[PDB]
């Protein structure tokens, strides 16, 4: 019983209950379409930013820079020097990706400047060397490190300082005073790891040691250590556990390390063994059968249950640290901290509002006070008040107990 | 600093009937892209050195990953084959403006550092990025007055207005998070956060930073921020986060592990060591409780908004915007349906707006009517026992 | 594929089509009766598929013939209304009102709506091909626009009756058919046609609305439309044709805000007061009164702007001279100048003197006797200077305020014609400033024999150009006219070539300002110039012209002399006019905006350096990001110029806005532009502008519902703008002072209210974006984003105020500016 | 890694360690707070009453209840256990008195109540949780005014000044500022309301708090709307 | 698909199930991107449940990929940038398993 719509039902409807400028305004919305259609297209592609200089910084003959000099050498690594046979070198190279060979030096004018694992190099057709060159650097290993210090104190991390203490001694008395450590003949721990429930000063007492400190400082970015190309990574880890040796100290600080390496078992995880694989080249050069210098670790973890025992061992992560939830004083000290810059009344409890905010993070009081001035915003007031406080805490921290009275 | 890249957008007609001054208002429009369009063609119409500097630049440029650049005109660059050659570097090349990793440009015969092509962004991520601007403004969201009072205040007041902020020494949330039932308005609310934003908009769907191989995840995701933090202001819309983001368990597995993995780098880019941008974040959600607490932590996710299942004014709202642009008989109350205390997302109410439309062309009726009403709403839901309670 | 029912009706169709077939010629009308019969009862029903008219849609032709074949009679037309109403469905030729017209002339509503609707539109498009002969052929269709016009009225499609109306070219039969319960709905879709019609339509529907609004009393919106035709005899009518005093003193608000002053004789009730009003004496006071009940009385040197302490040798304290000005203006106190004195109006290296001394007239603005005071203190001094700035201070005190007495008169007349280009050239301006919107006889009297004489510069012969205009915009003034183009007649190709002769021209244009269509008289009589100066005066009078009318074909024109290859400065205001054009209806602005991109990217730097002007007109203390960013990634171009012009524009869009991101903008490029004084001094007035009277000035010439143009504000802009279109001579050097131009501009951005006596009421209001939720095609504007407040109150761009209370009605239905609020009798 | 270990009352933790019983005190900190005050002139009791709403007519909240006409106990936790330790209290009270025809020392009374509080699961008393609720028992005896505080452990110990309830840590310290021993009631009263005021997010004034005490003379005297406006005049 | 002139694309089972990471999402995105170039574009799906049904909380008991590859199609069904001109017909031999979602 329910009839289906005929030629002349649809060549009515769309003719019968019609407004007469109905036609036009379609063909009109068409035509602009297809004008932003063609003017999208005229008008297309930019100048993608090539990197060309300004002119008359240029020098044209330059022709000649790339007729001669032409030779574009490769890099290779002289990793046997076939004895030298006294004379008649024959040197040879690792060229890597490509082979290995047996070649000679070539207008080397200091023949003896060679050594085994130079990294000279060496010409396209005919791999005689041509011009030594300096170790690599890895360059994602050099921008692992810390140049410009973040601005964050050990002033702005409340409601820490039993932690902050453990950290300051593990962190930075051995860089600084070893005089007391080795009067009592005791070595510091060389390794810490912060763990807490998500938000309570772990990343921020990261960023303040590396304000106060006097020393290299490496962020290891977690994702960087990951990659395809099995062996990648722990090369890397290699690397970078090579370059912080160079340094006269270092410090190292692994975030978020869950990332990198939690339990060995594998069973169905064959195809994850190289991130565990990275990992165990991390726990020997924590600690192995070498010396590891003065390379003081810090590692940061919300879940430290899921970490391999290996790594948690107390000769790797020997001063494991937990930033439990603050008291009512870190609480309070928190949320001066946080108001300290906010234009706020002058009579507002915090001790109140601390005891508002139980079993709250530091981020949590943080949010707290950004919603506080936020409904002051929302009223066109200056001045964020008790109330505003109040309200905040209600809208943060919660979002009947009546048999508690 | 490049600049936000915005959306454009043409404006609006207010009448959405259809009579002489839409017609008017859209030739102006006409009128003004054809004036725009004659005046390209008669710029190109009425139009050395630098073609043989590029004539010098090889033909086939290739694309080489700069390493340890060395000297002032020599350095080591990378083949994109695990190659590396000792090259040189032409004076047509910036200089001071070469850094190790960038993907500078390579004579493709003689190997020498011609270009630094700073524009390698990945095509999984400008893909992701907004150049339209969905015709969705916040006139189409009937109620949600609060939570599209947070969202101004989270990812438009700090642009509009950005003297409240200062003139209080607080910093505005950078993390937003909309969770909320099957359908309720979560993705309209980010649908015209990018219609009324002129931010750099970038959407994303949990399902999408999660990547095959071993280590690309987290590169995609680190290479998302990095573009969104150098685009600013701008916004990343994570639509159905829960996809990467759920608890963080004890896996056994590899690809488990690697999407946790994932997550971790989308927290430390969230809020890590260093330091974040104006980049500010909003996630969808359809079932919040079982996300990561560090992911759901407030210092990434300053808010959270709860979209429940309108009430009866915000229904009513519904109706109202849906059957606007519906020639509506006068026979219809939408009270009936209102009143009825059942879910009903909008989603929901468009539908049964749809589906009484449907109904009456069924009957060959252009005009709907409440008994049309009525059928859409009985056959368009699709979806304790009695007396155990009173 | 039919169902039984549906079949036989086909059936009896056919056979009654058979029938009429057949030549019996004695049960026609039978047939034609049962034909006509089912015809209207299926089209008056709600059906949306008419199955009588879809089954006759095989027989039109043979319905035609047999309407051709059978003997004239009553079954002629008889069947010659069915004929028409089958063709309602199938067209091409427009048959429908073809076989109306031989028809039986019947009610026009028996046949449904949709056979109305259709009838309409096709009413129109014959109208459109008929000729100006065959007006016999004419009366017939305006016979059924009469039949069509009430019975949309009575339907609720009072739009489709305007569109029918506006589209026969009659917009004049609405006044029979409007009801109380319609004028609100039809004068609303009339004001929105406007502004994308052309000319003479553009004035019939302001006509036509206006005739609507008086016919209802509803006068204060009758006399916002006689002012956007810019036409006195009417709102002397309008203002004149009121019997109630309360009103009266509202539209006297209104025509106060607007640049108008009606000379009232000595007949209305209170003829004492309703001058005052319209003379802007209580501006002053109610200024003052707003900053008080918001403490912002506290005078903020320069210093507080550059807040250069977190984050001096002659210019850059020009630079401060002028933001103290325009921080402090209209407040009368100031710390620099006022207080202290004497110090930043001396160390300021000569010519930037001139101007120094005019910040105090910006201070004191509207405060007549105070500026008389503290300026007079300064007019007498041994430099020539000081008394040039103080004269064009007492200029700008008087700008906007039509004292009875005429203080800028005389002092200012005392020192025109003067032995120095001077003193000339800052009386003139002031004079030019004090009476804009004027338009009176004796100051035109005493400014117009200047221009000619051997004591006269470019400059001071351009200035009084400048004031000309300025006292006579838009009234095509005979004298003035006559006048300027002597003066550009008289001149040689060089002579011609100074860049202060730009203003010659803009005085021309600006006594022409709106006209549009009457100006080819003046582009007819200048067609004798040299060739480097005639493009140049012919496109910035046609632009002027054109001001705000939003001529899509001028904007053509326009976009074509862009387009031309000159290696050229009619170019550039070339693009400063398709911005002039523009600035009225919002879909022409964003438009225009696409159109200035690519005109900086597919541009010469002629037009390069004049896009930067046009956005700042665009867009008048009225910041958006779109515009912002465009202007801040211009402002580090390698051309002057250009930068130079995209930060003062990045001053005027955040003018008076006190803009946040704008400011952190402004400093940050301050460091950049640190080593350039010539940056730093246009950063540097930027500033000023983003804090242009502490929050509390508005430069867009658009006031009432941003639908009204204020012609005096626009006259500032253009003053501004034009000289800046040669920023490195005109303004980057001696004639800085043209800034002042502004003064003509700045006009407060508050909503203030009273009772009947002129006594304030503080009553609550939610201030909120102009924004709706459907039009409806005459449906109102509702706020959206509701705050609020207790007036008095400030509002900015596109917010708009709306009674929180029921407790008090407007007398206008506009809450910007001034607003006198009757008590509702009612209740609340 | 508390998973094995505080899901019952009898099991120890490795550190020796009964994490039920310090759920209990905790659940004891979401009572409203209460500061019981021991001087030579008496004992006073100050209560923060929580009135939720209105139409709750104030005398359904026992903060303050009387255990005879000598001891008045102020409570904090939940309020069935409150009841039931109350009950337990006045019982105790009573059979003393009818044994020994005397009034039990505050001592004894909270003696006996830790002694009903001792048993949580102890399979001879019947409850099988720590009671949730801490009170503080000011009395009179032939010692003096003395005040007593008991927890959910039974672990009651005399205190010349405590706090307990939601604002105990950020109260006690207030206390251990301003009390000493040479101090009469009077002060006693005006420093525990002024301490309250500083710990409660309301504005103290006439209701929202009740006021309490015992001293060597009259019995245990409830402070009514008049009296507490009085003192809040100028506390 | 015999009656229809519209691209007919057809997943059914567990076709966009893969046991490598994040290549059921892949697998959608490509799909979806086919039907946009050939619209307009009918896409049966024959037992979604296989792929797409009530969600479980992500732990070792869960089939978290899958999950993900349901999230992806379902914003490809209705996200940012609505489709313009597919239509998806869906089959199920028990509905009251599929997620609320979809
Ligand atoms: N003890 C504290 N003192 C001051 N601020 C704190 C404290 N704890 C947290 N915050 C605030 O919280 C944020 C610091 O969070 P942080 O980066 O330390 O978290 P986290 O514990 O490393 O968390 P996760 O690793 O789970 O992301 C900043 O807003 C900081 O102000
Ligand atoms: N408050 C609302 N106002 C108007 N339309 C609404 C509203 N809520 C939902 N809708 C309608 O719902 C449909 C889309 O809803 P939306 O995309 O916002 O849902 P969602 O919360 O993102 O859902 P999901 O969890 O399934 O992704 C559109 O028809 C939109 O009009
Ligand atoms: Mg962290
Ligand atoms: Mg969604």
């Amino acid at each position: 019983p329910i009839r289906a719509l005929d030629e002349g039902d649809i060549a009515l409807l769309k003719t019968y209950g019609q407004s007469t400028y109905s036609r036009q305004i379609k063909q009109v919305e068409d035509d602009i379409q297809q004008l932003l259609k063609k003017i999208n297209e005229l008008t297309g592609i930019k100048e993608s930013d090539t990197g060309l200089a300004p002119p008359a910084l240029w020098d044209l003959a330059a022709d000649k820079q790339t007729l001669q000099s032409e030779q574009p050498l490769q890099v290779a690594r002289c990793t046997k020097i076939i004895n030298a046979d006294s004379e008649d070198p024959k040197y040879i190279i690792n060229v890597k990706q490509f082979a290995k060979f047996v070649v000679d030096l070539s207008d080397q004018v200091a023949p003896t400047d060679i050594e085994e694992g130079m990294r000279v190099g060496v010409d396209r057709n005919k791999y005689q060397i041509h011009i030594p060159l300096p170790p690599k650097i890895d360059p994602t290993v050099t921008m692992m490190q810390v140049e410009e210090k973040p601005d964050v104190t050990y002033s702005d991390v409340g409601g820490c300082k039993e932690q902050i203490e453990k950290l300051r001694e593990v962190v930075e008395t051995p860089l600084l005073h070893p005089e007391r450590f080795v009067n009592l003949g005791i070595e510091p721990p060389k390794g810490v790891l912060l763990f807490g429930p998500p938000g309570t000063g772990k990343t921020l007492c990261a960023r303040a040691v590396a304000n106060r400190t006097d020393a290299c400082f490496i962020r290891v970015i977690g994702s960087e250590l990951v990659q395809k190309y099995v062996g990648e990574g722990a090369r890397m880890v290699r690397e970078l556990f090579e370059m912080a040796r160079t340094k006269k100290a270092c410090l190292i600080f692994f975030d978020e390390i869950d990332a990198i390496g939690g339990a060995r078992f594998d069973d169905g995880a064959g195809g994850d063994n190289e991130v565990q694989r990275t990992m165990l080249e991390l726990i020997n050069q924590l600690d192995g059968f070498d010396p590891r210098g003065n390379i003081k670790v810090l590692m940061a973890t919300n879940r430290p249950d899921t970490l391999d025992p290996a790594l948690m061992r107390p000769g790797r992560l020997d001063r494991k640290i937990e930033f439990s939830l603050p008291d009512l004083e870190g609480r309070t000290h928190i949320f001066k901290i946080h108001a300290r810059s906010m234009s706020v009344e002058r009579d507002i409890r915090f001790e109140l509002l601390a005891r508002l905010c139980p079993n709250s993070t530091g981020a949590e009081i943080r949010s707290v006070c950004t919603e506080a001035g936020m409904f002051a915003i929302r009223a066109r007031r200056k001045i964020a008040t008790e109330k505003d406080f109040l309200e905040a805490v209600n809208k943060v921290i919660k979002s009947r107990y009546m048999t508690y009275n | 600093t490049k600049g936000p890249d915005a959306a454009s957008k043409l404006p609006l007609v207010t009448p959405h009937t259809q009579c002489r001054l839409k017609l008017l208002k859209l030739e102006r429009i006409k009128d003004y892209l054809l004036m725009e369009e004659e005046f390209i063609r008669n710029q190109e119409q009425m139009k050395e050195e630098r073609s043989k500097v590029d004539d010098l630049r090889g033909t086939p440029m290739s694309v080489g990953t700069l390493e340890e650049i060395i000297d002032d005109n020599h350095a080591i660059v990378s083949t994109s084959v695990g190659s590396e050659h000792y090259v040189s570097i032409l004076s047509f090349v910036d200089k001071d403006l070469l850094e190790p990793g960038c993907s500078v440009l390579l004579n493709h015969k003689v190997h020498a550092v011609i270009g630094v092509l700073m524009d390698d962004t990945d095509p999984l991520v400008t893909v992701m990025k907004v150049e339209k601007a969905p015709q969705e403004t916040y006139a189409d969201i009937g109620g949600l007055d609060n939570q599209i009072q947070e969202i101004k205040e989270s990812v438009e007041l700090p642009l509009t207005h950005p003297e409240y902020y200062e003139e209080m020494g607080i910093k505005p949330p950078k993390g937003v998070i909309l969770y909320g039932p099957p359908g309720t308005g979560k993705t309209l609310l980010a649908k015209a956060v990018a219609n009324q934003t002129s931010a750099t908009f970038l959407r994303v769907v949990g399902s999408e930073l999660i990547q095959k191989y071993l280590g690309d995840g987290p590169k995609l995701v680190r290479e998302l921020f990095r573009v969104a933090e150098e685009h600013a202001p701008s916004i990343v819309f994570i639509d159905e986060i829960d996809a990467i983001g759920t608890k963080r368990y004890d896996s056994n597995s590899g690809g488990e592990r690697e999407i946790q993995r994932t997550m971790l780098e989308l927290l430390n880019q969230l809020d890590g060591f260093d330091s974040r941008g104006d980049v500010k974040v909003i996630m969808a959600t359809n079932r919040i409780e079982t996300l990561d607490p560090a992911l759901i932590r407030p210092g990434r996710i300053d808010r959270k908004i709860e979209f429940p299942l309108p009430d009866e004014k915000t229904k009513k709202r519904i109706f109202q915007i849906h059957t606007s642009r519906m020639t509506l008989a006068d026979d219809v109350t939408l009270d009936d349906l209102i009143m009825a205390k059942d879910d009903l997302s909008g989603a929901d109410i468009k539908a049964i707006c749809t589906e009484a439309g449907l109904m009456a062309l069924r009957e060959r009726r252009m005009k709907v009517t409440n008994e049309d009403f009525k059928k859409s709403k009985e056959n368009v839901l699709y979806k304790t026992p009695e007396g155990l309670y009173l | 594929e039919l169902s039984e029912e549906d079949k036989q009706l086909q059936d009896e169709l056919e056979m009654l089509v058979e029938r009429l077939g057949e030549k019996d010629t004695s049960l026609y009308r039978p047939a034609l009766e049962e034909l006509r019969r089912q015809i209207r009862s299926s089209t008056t029903s709600m059906t949306s598929v008419p199955k009588p008219l879809k089954f006759l849609r095989p027989h039109y032709g043979k319905l035609k013939e047999i309407y051709e074949n059978m003997a004239p009679g009553e079954n002629k037309r008889f069947a010659a209304d069915i004929i028409s109403v089958l063709a309602m469905t199938m067209s091409g030729e427009r048959e429908c009102l073809k076989y109306r017209l031989v028809g039986s002339q019947e009610e026009l509503a028996s046949w449904g709506h949709e056979y109305v609707r259709h009838l309409a539109g096709e009413v129109a498009k014959e109208w459109q091909e008929l000729d100006d002969a065959e007006k016999v052929q004419r009366e017939p269709l305006l016979t059924l626009v009469k039949e069509i016009v009430p019975y949309n009225m009575a339907h609720n499609a009072e739009h489709e009756a305007c569109d029918l109306l506006m589209e026969i070219e009659q917009v004049d039969m609405l006044e029979k058919d409007i009801d109380e319960n319609a004028y609100a709905k039809v004068c609303l879709y009339l004001t929105s046609c406007v502004n994308y019609v052309p000319e003479p339509e553009n004035s019939a529907l302001l006509r036509c609305a206006l005739g609507v609004f008086r016919k209802f009393s509803r006068f204060p919106e009758a006399l916002r439309l006689a002012l956007m035709l810019n036409d006195m005899e009417l709102v002397e009518d309008i203002f004149t044709s009121c019997k109630d005093v309360v009103v009266q003193k509202q539209m006297a608000f209104m025509l106060g805000r607007h640049g108008v002053f009606l000379e009232l004789s000595e007949d209305v009730e209170e003829y004492e007061d309703l001058t005052e009003i319209m003379s802007n004496v209580q501006l002053n006071s109610n200024f003052l009164a707003l900053a008080r009940e918001l403490d912002i009385m506290e005078p903020k040197v320069p210093d507080d702007i550059y807040k250069t302490h977190l984050e001096d040798s002659a210019r850059m304290n020009l630079a401060s001279s002028f933001v103290n000005g325009f921080v402090n203006a209209a407040f009368g106190q100031d710390k620099l100048l006022t207080d202290d004195g004497n110090k930043w109006l001396y160390k300021n290296k000569d010519h930037g003197m001139l101007s120094a001394a005019a910040s105090l007239g910006m201070i004191l603005l509207w405060d007549v006797d105070g500026g008389l005071t503290q300026i007079d203190k300064y007019l007498y001094s041994s430099e020539d200077y000081i008394k040039s700035g103080a004269l064009l201070a007492c200029g700008i005190v008087n700008s906007g305020v039509r004292n009875e007495c005429d203080p800028a008169l005389a002092l200012l007349s005392d020192y025109v014609l003067h032995n120095s280009n001077t003193m000339r050239l800052g009386s003139i301006f002031g004079l030019g400033l004090a009476y804009a919107g004027s338009n009176r006889e004796d100051v035109l009297t005493l400014l117009l024999p200047v221009m000619g004489d051997s004591k006269s510069s470019m400059e001071v012969a351009g200035v009084t150009a400048l004031a000309c205009g300025m006292i006579a915009v838009g009234s095509c003034n005979g004298d003035v006219t006559s006048t300027i183009l002597q003066t550009i007649m008289e001149k040689s190709e060089t002579e011609l070539k100074d860049t202060y002769a730009r203003w010659l021209p803009l005085g021309l244009g600006l006594n022409h300002l709106g006209k549009g269509e009457a100006i080819e008289a003046i582009l007819a009589a200048l067609e004798v110039v040299s060739e480097p100066f005639r493009s140049f005066a012919n496109t910035l009078v046609d632009v002027c012209a054109y001001a705000g009318s939003g001529n899509v074909l001028k904007v053509q024109q326009l976009l074509h002399i862009c387009s031309e290859h000159f290696d050229g400065a009619h170019q550039g205001v070339a693009v400063l006019g398709i911005a002039l054009i523009a600035m009225g209806e919002e879909i022409g602005a964003e438009m225009a905006l696409r159109t200035f991109g690519h005109l900086l990217r597919y541009g010469e730097p002629t037009l390069r350096r004049a896009v930067p002007l046009a956005l700042a007109l665009i867009s008048v203390s009225n910041p958006r990001l779109n515009i912002l960013d465009t202007l801040s990634k211009f402002s580090h171009d390698a051309d002057p110029e250009v930068s130079y012009n995209s930060i003062f524009a990045m001053g005027m869009v955040g003018s008076g806005t006190n803009n946040a991101r704008l400011a952190a903008m402004l400093r940050q490029l301050a460091q950049y532009h640190a080593k350039d004084p010539n940056n730093l001094f246009m950063v540097r007035l930027a500033q000023g502008l983003t804090h242009l009277g502490k929050g509390t000035l508005t430069l867009c010439p658009y006031h009432s519902d941003r639908q009204l143009m204020s012609q005096v504000a626009v006259a500032g802009l253009l003053t501004v703008l034009v000289s800046f279109l040669d920023v490195r001579n005109i303004i980057l050097g001696k004639s800085h002072y043209v800034l002042y131009g502004l003064v003509a501009a700045m006009q407060p951005r508050m909503l203030v209210t009273f009772d009947e006596e002129l006594r304030p009421l503080p009553v609550s209001v939610r201030v909120g974006q102009a924004v709706d939720v459907v039009g409806q095609a005459g449906k109102p504007k509702t706020i959206t984003g509701f705050q609020t407040h207790t007036t008095p109150v400030l509002l900015a761009h596109g917010e708009r105020a709306e009674l929180a209370t029921e407790e008090f009605l407007p007398v206008t239905p506009i809450l910007e500016g001034f607003v006198i609020l009757r008590k509702n009798p009612n209740y609340d | 890694t508390r998973s094995e270990y505080d899901r019952g009352v009898n099991t120890f933790s490795p550190e020796g360690r009964l994490f039920q019983v310090e759920y209990a005190i905790e659940a004891i900190k979401l009572g409203s707070t209460a500061i019981g005050i021991q001087t030579s002139e008496g004992v006073c009791l100050a209560v923060e009453k929580r009135i939720t709403s209105p139409l709750m007519e104030p005398s359904s909240i026992e903060k303050i209840v009387e255990i005879d006409a000598h001891i008045g106990c102020a409570m904090s936790g939940l309020i069935a256990d409150a009841k039931t330790l109350i009950d337990k209290a006045r019982v105790e009270t009573q059979n003393h008195w009818f044994t020994y025809n005397e009034t039990m020392t505050v001592e004894s009374v909270t003696q006996a109540v830790s002694n009903l509080a001792l048993q949580f699961g102890e399979e001879d008393a019947a409850m099988s949780r720590p009671f949730g609720v801490a009170l503080l028992f000011g009395g009179v005896d032939e010692k003096g005014p003395q005040l007593f505080h008991m927890d959910p452990s039974g672990t009651f110990v005399q205190c010349d000044a405590r706090a307990i309830g939601s604002a105990s840590e950020g109260a006690q310290s207030s206390l251990q500022e301003v009390y000493h021993k040479s101090m009469t009631l009077k002060e006693a009263i005006k420093s525990s309301l002024i301490i309250l005021k500083q710990v409660m997010e309301e504005k103290l004034n006439a209701t929202n708090i009740e006021l309490a005490t015992v001293q060597p003379g009259q019995n245990f005297h409830m402070f009514t709307k008049e009296e507490l406006e009085e003192v809040i005049k100028d506390i | 698909a015999h009656h229809t002139d519209c691209t007919f694309i057809r997943v059914s089972g567990s076709e966009l199930v893969q046991k490598f990471i994040g290549e059921g999402a892949r697998m959608v995105r490509e799909l979806f991107v086919m039907a946009r170039e050939h619209a307009p574009s009918i896409i049966f799906m024959d037992e979604i449940d296989s792929i797409g049904s009530s969600r479980l909380e992500g732990g070792s008991g869960g089939d978290s990929e899958v999950q993900r590859t349901m999230l992806e199609l379902l914003n490809q069904l209705d996200g940012f940038e609505a489709t313009k001109n597919i239509k998806v017909i869906m089959a199920t031999n028990r509905i009251d398993i599929l997620d609320s979602a979809l």
